[PDB]
């Protein structure tokens, strides 16, 4: 249903019951009533709507983009080169944020599934979070409204000149 | 219209903006090169014409 590894889930252990008390559970007599008379009549359902889907099959596909040269490869005011690299940027920070979501959504996920020890058993998960925020950060943050691929790069020609002075300084 | 049209579409329109930006700039700097120089078809103001000069000989020997 979806990719277990882009969102994965750690192995399920329910614990089964032992019950030491003589009265019923009324959670027991519930689920049988909800079995029977929420979830079959609803499996029905869903049954003969899957078998018209299966009458009629079609497809649909993942838009599959080639690559083009990136902006550090454009000729000055070359407006056709700065456009294919400038819309490719465009599609990889739209990229960008989807990946920070999901590595958002993997460490929500943790702190509710682990309850109350989530603060360390969701290390991990906070580890790659603080990276891939830091490395977002450091691509996209600052660049103002009317960013651009030519300011993203600027950006980082100004960051790569102070890491070579602090290079030199150590 | 789906995204291959109007990319491509759009290409056609950068292109010819940016070939009459790259135009306009021209004119401006062929047009101070010829005010300032006087050496092609724009700023050529008349002098007169030397057709119009008499080569006969004079009443006199001395011109």
């Amino acid at each position: 249903s979806w990719d277990k590894d882009v969102y994965p889930e750690p192995p399920r252990r329910t614990p089964a019951p032992s019950p030491q008390t003589s009265l019923p559970n009324p959670i027991t007599y519930l689920t049988k009533a909800f079995d029977l008379l929420v979830d079959r009549p609803v499996t029905l359902v869903r049954e003969f709507i899957e078998r018209q889907h299966a009458k009629n099959k079609y497809y649909y596909y993942h838009r599959e983009f080639r690559r083009v040269p990136d902006i550090t490869e454009c000729q000055e005011k070359d407006v056709l080169c700065m456009f294919e690299a400038e819309m490719q940027w465009r599609r990889d920070y739209k990229v960008d944020q989807e990946i920070v979501n999901i590595i958002q959504e993997r460490l929500k996920a943790c702190q509710q599934r682990e309850g109350e020890s989530h603060r360390q058993n969701c290390a991990k998960e906070l580890e790659q979070f603080t990276q891939v925020v830091k490395a977002y950060q450091d691509r996209y943050h600052d660049l103002g409204a009317h960013y651009s691929a030519r300011k993203c790069l600027a950006k980082q020609k100004q960051r790569m000149l102070a890491e070579r002075k602090a290079a030199k300084e150590a | 219209d789906g995204p291959e049209k109007n990319y491509e579409r759009t290409m056609a329109i950068l292109q010819i903006e940016a070939e009459k930006a790259e135009l306009r700039l021209k004119e401006l700097e062929v047009r101070r090169l010829m005010r300032a120089r006087g050496d092609g078809p724009w700023f050529h103001y008349p002098t007169i014409d030397k057709e119009l000069i008499d080569h006969s000989p004079k009443a006199t020997p001395d011109n």
